[PDB]
Protein backbone atom coordinates (compact mmCIF):
# COMPACT_ATOMS: atom_id res chain seq x y z
CA UNK A 1 0.00 0.00 0.00
CA UNK A 2 3.01 2.18 0.79
CA UNK A 3 4.32 1.73 -3.02
CA UNK A 4 1.15 2.33 -4.73
CA UNK A 5 1.07 5.61 -2.41
CA UNK A 6 4.72 6.84 -3.91
CA UNK A 7 3.71 6.17 -7.47
CA UNK A 8 1.10 7.52 -6.26
CA UNK A 9 3.06 10.90 -5.73
CA UNK A 10 4.77 10.58 -8.68
CA UNK A 11 2.25 10.73 -10.90
CA UNK A 12 1.38 14.30 -9.52
CA UNK A 13 4.67 15.82 -9.94
CA UNK A 14 5.10 13.93 -13.39
CA UNK A 15 4.78 17.14 -15.60
CA UNK A 16 6.17 19.81 -13.43
CA UNK A 17 9.76 20.81 -14.16
CA UNK A 18 10.99 22.04 -10.30
CA UNK A 19 9.98 20.16 -6.80
CA UNK A 20 9.33 22.89 -4.31
CA UNK A 21 10.42 23.19 -0.89
CA UNK A 22 7.41 21.33 0.67
CA UNK A 23 7.40 18.45 -2.33
CA UNK A 24 10.69 17.73 -1.01
CA UNK A 25 10.16 17.61 3.05
CA UNK A 26 7.27 15.40 2.84
CA UNK A 27 8.63 13.42 0.42
CA UNK A 28 11.86 12.34 2.46
CA UNK A 29 9.81 11.51 5.33
CA UNK A 30 8.09 8.57 3.06
CA UNK A 31 11.13 7.14 1.58
CA UNK A 32 12.69 7.21 5.05
CA UNK A 33 10.27 5.21 6.75
CA UNK A 34 10.40 2.61 3.58
CA UNK A 35 13.88 2.06 4.07
CA UNK A 36 13.37 0.91 7.80
CA UNK A 37 10.59 -1.44 6.51
CA UNK A 38 12.95 -3.01 3.94
CA UNK A 39 15.99 -3.62 7.08
CA UNK A 40 13.27 -5.48 8.98
CA UNK A 41 12.48 -8.07 5.87
CA UNK A 42 16.45 -8.98 5.98
CA UNK A 43 16.16 -9.82 9.24
CA UNK A 44 13.82 -12.26 9.25
CA UNK A 45 15.81 -13.97 6.14
CA UNK A 46 19.09 -13.71 7.06
CA UNK A 47 20.56 -16.82 8.94
CA UNK A 48 19.16 -19.01 6.41
CA UNK B 1 -38.13 18.35 9.65
CA UNK B 2 -35.54 16.11 10.39
CA UNK B 3 -33.97 16.63 7.03
CA UNK B 4 -33.57 20.41 6.66
CA UNK B 5 -31.42 20.30 10.00
CA UNK B 6 -28.67 17.92 8.33
CA UNK B 7 -28.56 19.89 5.44
CA UNK B 8 -28.47 23.18 7.38
CA UNK B 9 -25.35 22.30 8.62
CA UNK B 10 -23.50 21.01 5.37
CA UNK B 11 -24.44 24.99 3.79
CA UNK B 12 -21.83 25.69 6.34
CA UNK B 13 -18.93 23.27 5.34
CA UNK B 14 -19.33 23.89 1.78
CA UNK B 15 -18.41 27.31 1.43
CA UNK B 16 -17.21 29.85 4.22
CA UNK B 17 -16.69 33.28 3.06
CA UNK B 18 -17.90 34.32 -0.56
CA UNK B 19 -18.06 30.95 -2.17
CA UNK B 20 -14.81 29.51 -1.79
CA UNK B 21 -13.25 26.37 -0.25
CA UNK B 22 -13.93 23.71 -3.08
CA UNK B 23 -11.90 20.89 -1.57
CA UNK B 24 -14.23 19.95 0.93
CA UNK B 25 -17.17 20.71 -1.52
CA UNK B 26 -16.00 18.35 -4.28
CA UNK B 27 -16.45 15.48 -2.06
CA UNK B 28 -19.47 16.24 -1.11
CA UNK B 29 -21.55 15.91 -4.46
CA UNK B 30 -19.19 12.78 -5.67
CA UNK B 31 -20.86 11.04 -1.74
CA UNK B 32 -23.83 12.19 -2.03
CA UNK B 33 -24.45 10.74 -5.15
CA UNK B 34 -23.55 7.46 -4.07
CA UNK B 35 -26.47 7.22 -2.18
CA UNK B 36 -29.52 7.97 -3.93
CA UNK B 37 -31.97 7.52 -1.47
CA UNK B 38 -30.82 10.97 -0.44
CA UNK B 39 -33.08 12.52 -2.95
CA UNK B 40 -36.24 12.51 -1.57
CA UNK B 41 -38.58 10.22 -3.38
CA UNK B 42 -40.90 12.54 -5.31
CA UNK B 43 -37.90 13.03 -7.85
CA UNK B 44 -34.66 10.96 -8.54
CA UNK B 45 -36.21 7.99 -8.02
CA UNK B 46 -37.89 5.19 -10.26
CA UNK B 47 -41.58 6.08 -10.12
CA UNK B 48 -42.09 9.78 -10.85
CA UNK B 49 -40.34 13.13 -10.79
CA UNK C 1 -5.23 -17.78 -13.42
CA UNK C 2 -5.52 -14.13 -13.46
CA UNK C 3 -6.40 -11.46 -15.99
CA UNK C 4 -4.04 -9.95 -17.78
CA UNK C 5 -3.53 -6.80 -20.30
CA UNK C 6 -4.33 -7.73 -23.93
CA UNK C 7 -6.90 -10.46 -22.84
CA UNK C 8 -10.54 -10.54 -24.83
CA UNK C 9 -13.52 -11.07 -22.52
CA UNK C 10 -16.98 -10.93 -22.08
CA UNK C 11 -19.35 -9.48 -19.64
CA UNK C 12 -21.57 -11.03 -17.75
CA UNK C 13 -24.85 -10.72 -15.74
CA UNK C 14 -27.73 -12.69 -14.35
CA UNK C 15 -31.44 -11.30 -13.75
CA UNK C 16 -34.10 -13.96 -13.30
CA UNK C 17 -37.40 -13.70 -14.60
CA UNK C 18 -39.11 -16.43 -14.77
CA UNK C 19 -38.50 -17.60 -11.49
CA UNK C 20 -35.16 -19.35 -13.43
CA UNK C 21 -31.78 -17.80 -13.77
CA UNK C 22 -31.15 -16.25 -17.24
CA UNK C 23 -27.51 -15.49 -17.99
CA UNK C 24 -27.60 -12.20 -20.31
CA UNK C 25 -24.33 -10.36 -21.72
CA UNK C 26 -23.40 -7.11 -22.98
CA UNK C 27 -22.93 -6.59 -26.49
CA UNK C 28 -23.95 -3.84 -29.30
CA UNK C 29 -23.09 -4.13 -33.44
CA UNK C 30 -21.28 -0.95 -33.92
CA UNK C 31 -22.14 0.46 -37.11
CA UNK C 32 -25.21 2.25 -37.26
CA UNK C 33 -26.41 1.72 -33.29
CA UNK C 34 -24.09 3.87 -31.10
CA UNK C 35 -26.46 2.11 -28.74
CA UNK C 36 -25.93 -0.99 -26.61
CA UNK C 37 -28.55 -4.06 -25.74
CA UNK C 38 -28.75 -7.55 -24.03
CA UNK C 39 -28.64 -11.16 -25.60
CA UNK C 40 -29.58 -14.07 -23.80
CA UNK C 41 -27.92 -16.65 -23.51
CA UNK C 42 -30.04 -19.47 -21.66
CA UNK C 43 -30.78 -21.87 -24.49
CA UNK C 44 -27.78 -23.04 -25.93
CA UNK C 45 -28.89 -26.20 -26.49
CA UNK C 46 -31.67 -24.88 -28.60
CA UNK C 47 -30.82 -21.38 -29.59
CA UNK C 48 -27.40 -20.67 -30.98
CA UNK C 49 -26.12 -17.23 -29.60
CA UNK C 50 -24.76 -14.15 -31.64
CA UNK C 51 -20.95 -14.12 -29.93
CA UNK C 52 -19.53 -12.50 -32.71
CA UNK C 53 -19.94 -9.46 -30.93
CA UNK C 54 -20.11 -10.11 -27.85
CA UNK C 55 -16.29 -10.20 -27.57
CA UNK C 56 -14.46 -7.23 -25.68
CA UNK C 57 -10.72 -6.15 -24.52
CA UNK C 58 -8.52 -5.13 -22.39
CA UNK C 59 -5.86 -2.28 -23.36
CA UNK C 60 -5.14 0.14 -20.57
CA UNK C 61 -4.85 -0.54 -17.00
CA UNK C 62 -3.80 2.63 -14.21
CA UNK C 63 -4.45 3.89 -10.80
CA UNK C 64 -6.94 6.77 -10.98
CA UNK C 65 -3.98 9.31 -10.54
CA UNK C 66 -2.24 7.96 -13.48
CA UNK C 67 -4.99 8.49 -15.05
CA UNK C 68 -5.90 12.19 -14.07
CA UNK C 69 -2.36 12.83 -14.72
CA UNK C 70 -2.65 11.91 -18.13
CA UNK C 71 -5.64 13.13 -19.17
CA UNK C 72 -3.83 16.51 -19.23
CA UNK C 73 -1.33 15.59 -21.58
CA UNK C 74 3.84 -4.42 -21.35
CA UNK C 75 1.24 -6.57 -19.36
CA UNK C 76 -0.22 -5.90 -16.03
CA UNK C 77 -2.30 -7.45 -13.77
CA UNK C 78 -5.48 -6.01 -12.79
CA UNK C 79 -6.18 -4.73 -9.33
CA UNK C 80 -9.02 -3.49 -7.30
CA UNK C 81 -9.37 0.18 -7.00
CA UNK C 82 -7.48 0.69 -10.84
CA UNK C 83 -9.10 2.30 -13.89
CA UNK C 84 -9.55 0.38 -17.10
CA UNK C 85 -10.30 1.06 -20.51
CA UNK C 86 -12.40 -1.34 -22.60
CA UNK C 87 -12.49 -1.69 -26.40
CA UNK C 88 -14.88 -3.41 -28.73
CA UNK C 89 -13.36 -6.20 -30.63
CA UNK C 90 -15.40 -6.49 -33.64
CA UNK C 91 -16.07 -2.84 -34.63
CA UNK C 92 -12.70 -1.48 -33.12
CA UNK C 93 -14.64 1.82 -30.68
CA UNK C 94 -14.47 2.49 -27.43
CA UNK C 95 -16.62 1.29 -24.79
CA UNK C 96 -18.03 4.76 -23.21
CA UNK C 97 -21.22 6.91 -21.18
CA UNK C 98 -23.03 8.66 -23.06
CA UNK C 99 -25.29 12.11 -22.46
CA UNK C 100 -28.52 11.73 -24.24
CA UNK C 101 -32.07 10.68 -22.64
CA UNK C 102 -33.57 7.40 -22.81
CA UNK C 103 -35.08 4.41 -20.66
CA UNK C 104 -37.93 4.02 -18.17
CA UNK C 105 -35.68 5.30 -14.85
CA UNK C 106 -34.59 8.08 -16.95
CA UNK C 107 -33.70 10.62 -14.07
CA UNK C 108 -29.69 10.14 -14.18
CA UNK C 109 -30.28 7.38 -16.88
CA UNK C 110 -27.48 8.81 -19.05
CA UNK C 111 -27.85 5.42 -21.27
CA UNK C 112 -24.62 3.42 -22.22
CA UNK C 113 -22.87 3.69 -25.75
CA UNK C 114 -19.45 3.72 -27.35
CA UNK C 115 -18.62 6.30 -30.44
CA UNK C 116 -14.89 6.55 -30.70
CA UNK C 117 -13.81 8.14 -27.07
CA UNK C 118 -10.02 7.66 -27.36
CA UNK C 119 -9.96 11.01 -25.72
CA UNK C 120 -9.78 10.30 -21.85
CA UNK C 121 -13.08 12.15 -20.62
CA UNK C 122 -15.86 9.91 -19.90
CA UNK C 123 -14.52 6.30 -21.19
CA UNK C 124 -12.48 4.83 -18.37
CA UNK C 125 -14.15 2.76 -15.38
CA UNK C 126 -13.28 1.90 -11.72
CA UNK C 127 -13.80 -1.35 -10.60
CA UNK C 128 -14.82 -2.42 -7.08
CA UNK C 129 -14.94 -5.68 -5.24
CA UNK C 130 -18.80 -6.26 -4.38
CA UNK C 131 -18.71 -8.47 -0.91
CA UNK C 132 -16.27 -7.56 2.09
CA UNK C 133 -14.24 -10.71 1.41
CA UNK C 134 -12.10 -8.84 -1.13
CA UNK C 135 -10.27 -5.32 -0.79
CA UNK C 136 -8.16 -2.55 -2.15
CA UNK C 137 -5.02 -3.44 -3.99
CA UNK C 138 -5.82 -7.18 -4.29
CA UNK C 139 -5.09 -9.32 -7.48
CA UNK C 140 -8.54 -10.23 -9.67
CA UNK C 141 -9.30 -13.90 -9.21
CA UNK C 142 -10.90 -14.91 -12.63
CA UNK C 143 -14.08 -15.73 -12.73
CA UNK C 144 -14.87 -13.03 -9.56
CA UNK C 145 -17.72 -10.40 -9.39
CA UNK C 146 -17.34 -6.84 -10.01
CA UNK C 147 -18.80 -3.26 -9.60
CA UNK C 148 -18.12 -0.64 -12.16
CA UNK C 149 -18.37 2.70 -11.43
CA UNK C 150 -18.16 5.87 -14.27
CA UNK C 151 -14.86 7.56 -14.00
CA UNK C 152 -16.64 10.74 -15.24
CA UNK C 153 -20.51 10.46 -14.16
CA UNK C 154 -19.74 8.54 -11.14
CA UNK C 155 -22.86 6.08 -11.55
CA UNK C 156 -23.07 2.20 -10.92
CA UNK C 157 -23.55 0.56 -14.78
CA UNK C 158 -27.41 -0.33 -13.83
CA UNK C 159 -29.81 -3.25 -15.20
CA UNK C 160 -32.22 -1.13 -15.22
CA UNK C 161 -35.71 -3.53 -15.75
CA UNK C 162 -38.56 -1.73 -16.64
CA UNK C 163 -42.54 -2.05 -17.53
CA UNK C 164 -41.00 -3.22 -21.24
CA UNK C 165 -37.67 -5.01 -21.91
CA UNK C 166 -34.81 -4.96 -19.81
CA UNK C 167 -32.40 -1.87 -20.56
CA UNK C 168 -28.94 -0.80 -19.35
CA UNK C 169 -28.17 2.52 -18.26
CA UNK C 170 -26.08 3.90 -14.97
CA UNK C 171 -28.41 5.64 -12.68
CA UNK C 172 -29.59 3.90 -9.38
CA UNK C 173 -27.93 1.13 -8.21
CA UNK C 174 -25.29 -1.75 -8.17
CA UNK C 175 -25.38 -4.47 -10.88
CA UNK C 176 -23.58 -7.88 -10.26
CA UNK C 177 -21.16 -8.92 -13.11
CA UNK C 178 -19.22 -11.29 -13.31
CA UNK C 179 -16.15 -11.51 -15.72
CA UNK C 180 -15.38 -14.39 -18.29
CA UNK C 181 -11.96 -15.67 -20.02
CA UNK C 182 -13.33 -15.47 -23.75
CA UNK C 183 -9.37 -16.46 -24.61
CA UNK C 184 -5.73 -14.86 -24.13
CA UNK C 185 -2.55 -14.66 -26.13
CA UNK C 186 -2.45 -18.09 -28.53
CA UNK C 187 -0.04 -19.20 -30.14
CA UNK C 188 1.22 -18.21 -33.57
CA UNK C 189 -0.10 -20.91 -36.21
CA UNK C 190 -2.39 -22.96 -34.60
CA UNK C 191 -6.11 -22.78 -35.26
CA UNK C 192 -8.21 -21.20 -32.05
CA UNK C 193 -12.04 -20.79 -31.50
CA UNK C 194 -14.52 -18.18 -32.87
CA UNK C 195 -11.89 -17.01 -36.07
CA UNK C 196 -13.02 -16.13 -39.76
CA UNK C 197 -11.44 -18.53 -42.32
CA UNK C 198 -11.69 -20.65 -45.43
CA UNK C 199 -12.11 -24.08 -46.52
CA UNK C 200 -9.87 -25.12 -48.99
CA UNK C 201 -10.30 -29.04 -50.98
CA UNK C 202 -8.32 -30.53 -52.74
CA UNK C 203 -4.37 -29.61 -53.69
CA UNK C 204 -3.78 -26.16 -54.69
CA UNK C 205 -7.09 -24.49 -56.13
CA UNK C 206 -10.53 -25.27 -54.51
CA UNK C 207 -12.44 -24.37 -52.03
CA UNK C 208 -16.16 -24.79 -50.17
CA UNK C 209 -18.67 -22.49 -51.36
CA UNK C 210 -22.59 -21.46 -51.47
CA UNK C 211 -24.57 -20.86 -54.36
CA UNK C 212 -24.53 -17.16 -55.92
CA UNK C 213 -26.44 -13.98 -55.32
CA UNK C 214 -29.37 -12.96 -56.81
CA UNK C 215 -31.08 -16.33 -56.86
CA UNK C 216 -34.35 -18.45 -55.72
CA UNK C 217 -32.65 -21.13 -54.31
CA UNK C 218 -32.12 -19.05 -50.72
CA UNK C 219 -29.17 -20.10 -50.40
CA UNK C 220 -29.64 -24.24 -49.26
CA UNK D 1 -41.47 23.28 0.45
CA UNK D 2 -38.76 23.74 3.43
CA UNK D 3 -37.04 20.87 2.27
CA UNK D 4 -36.80 20.78 -1.73
CA UNK D 5 -35.67 24.01 -1.53
CA UNK D 6 -33.25 23.83 0.91
CA UNK D 7 -31.64 21.34 -1.20
CA UNK D 8 -31.28 22.94 -4.13
CA UNK D 9 -30.04 25.70 -2.04
CA UNK D 10 -27.21 23.27 -0.96
CA UNK D 11 -26.86 22.61 -4.68
CA UNK D 12 -26.05 26.11 -5.81
CA UNK D 13 -23.32 26.78 -3.91
CA UNK D 14 -22.09 23.75 -3.85
CA UNK D 15 -21.39 24.75 -7.82
CA UNK D 16 -17.85 23.73 -8.58
CA UNK D 17 -16.21 27.38 -8.35
CA UNK D 18 -16.49 30.63 -9.82
CA UNK D 19 -15.05 31.20 -13.30
CA UNK D 20 -11.47 31.82 -12.25
CA UNK D 21 -11.03 28.09 -12.36
CA UNK D 22 -14.33 27.25 -14.89
CA UNK D 23 -12.66 29.46 -17.66
CA UNK D 24 -9.16 27.84 -17.49
CA UNK D 25 -9.34 24.31 -16.54
CA UNK D 26 -11.14 20.67 -16.85
CA UNK D 27 -11.59 19.34 -14.10
CA UNK D 28 -14.18 21.45 -12.66
CA UNK D 29 -16.32 20.93 -16.09
CA UNK D 30 -16.72 17.70 -14.99
CA UNK D 31 -18.91 18.27 -11.81
CA UNK D 32 -20.33 21.28 -13.30
CA UNK D 33 -21.91 18.50 -16.16
CA UNK D 34 -23.37 16.90 -13.15
CA UNK D 35 -25.08 19.10 -11.08
CA UNK D 36 -26.63 20.37 -14.45
CA UNK D 37 -27.90 17.01 -15.31
CA UNK D 38 -30.13 16.54 -12.10
CA UNK D 39 -32.07 19.74 -12.18
CA UNK D 40 -33.38 20.57 -15.84
CA UNK D 41 -34.02 24.37 -16.65
CA UNK D 42 -37.05 23.94 -18.47
CA UNK D 43 -38.80 23.26 -15.03
CA UNK D 44 -36.41 25.43 -13.38
CA UNK D 45 -37.50 28.69 -14.85
CA UNK D 46 -41.26 27.76 -14.55
CA UNK D 47 -41.20 27.60 -10.65
CA UNK D 48 -40.55 31.22 -10.48
CA UNK D 49 -44.53 32.26 -10.59
CA UNK E 1 -22.77 -62.49 40.96
CA UNK E 2 -20.69 -63.40 37.84
CA UNK E 3 -18.91 -62.92 34.67
CA UNK E 4 -19.76 -60.25 31.78
CA UNK E 5 -17.23 -60.39 29.01
CA UNK E 6 -16.33 -56.90 27.71
CA UNK E 7 -14.68 -56.06 24.46
CA UNK E 8 -12.92 -53.33 23.83
CA UNK E 9 -12.78 -50.93 21.43
CA UNK E 10 -10.21 -48.67 20.09
CA UNK E 11 -12.25 -44.92 20.05
CA UNK E 12 -8.73 -43.09 18.92
CA UNK E 13 -5.36 -42.93 19.91
CA UNK E 14 -2.44 -40.00 19.81
CA UNK E 15 -3.45 -37.53 16.96
CA UNK E 16 -1.52 -35.26 14.54
CA UNK E 17 -1.19 -31.80 15.99
CA UNK E 18 -3.13 -28.98 13.59
CA UNK E 19 -5.61 -31.62 11.68
CA UNK E 20 -9.23 -32.34 12.17
CA UNK E 21 -10.40 -35.46 13.43
CA UNK E 22 -13.88 -36.81 13.98
CA UNK E 23 -15.90 -36.08 17.68
CA UNK E 24 -14.67 -32.66 17.97
CA UNK E 25 -16.60 -29.69 19.18
CA UNK E 26 -15.69 -26.27 16.45
CA UNK E 27 -17.36 -23.35 14.87
CA UNK E 28 -17.98 -23.08 11.71
CA UNK E 29 -16.74 -19.66 9.52
CA UNK E 30 -17.98 -18.58 6.28
CA UNK E 31 -15.80 -16.13 4.56
CA UNK E 32 -12.54 -13.88 5.19
CA UNK E 33 -13.00 -12.36 8.33
CA UNK E 34 -15.96 -12.27 10.90
CA UNK E 35 -18.99 -14.74 9.39
CA UNK E 36 -20.27 -18.20 10.73
CA UNK E 37 -22.81 -20.27 10.89
CA UNK E 38 -25.50 -20.41 13.64
CA UNK E 39 -29.08 -20.65 14.55
CA UNK E 40 -32.17 -18.60 15.57
CA UNK E 41 -31.87 -16.85 18.82
CA UNK E 42 -33.05 -18.00 21.96
CA UNK E 43 -36.87 -17.45 23.08
CA UNK E 44 -38.66 -18.10 20.21
CA UNK E 45 -41.37 -20.22 18.72
CA UNK E 46 -39.34 -21.01 15.54
CA UNK E 47 -38.06 -24.50 17.85
CA UNK E 48 -34.36 -24.05 16.54
CA UNK E 49 -35.24 -25.21 12.75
Amino acid sequence: RLQESISDFYWYYSGKDVIEEQGKRNFSKAMSVAKQVFNSLTEYIQGP
Amino acid sequence: CGGERYLDFLRFAVFVNGESVEENANVVVRLLIRKPECFGPALRGEGGS
Amino acid sequence: QFLRTDDEVVLQCSATVLKEQLKLCLAAEGFGNRLCFLEPTSNAQNVPPDLAICCFTLEQSLSVRALQEMLANGHRTLLYGHAILLRHAHSRMYLSCLTTSRSMTDKLAFDVGLQEDATGEACWWTMHPASKQRSEGEKVRVGDDLILVSVSSERYLHLSTASGELQVDASFMQTLWNMNPICSCCEEGYVTGGHVLRLFHGHMDECLTISAADSDDQRR
Amino acid sequence: MSFYAALIDLLGRCAPEMHLIQAGKGEALRIRAILRSLVPLDDLVGIIS
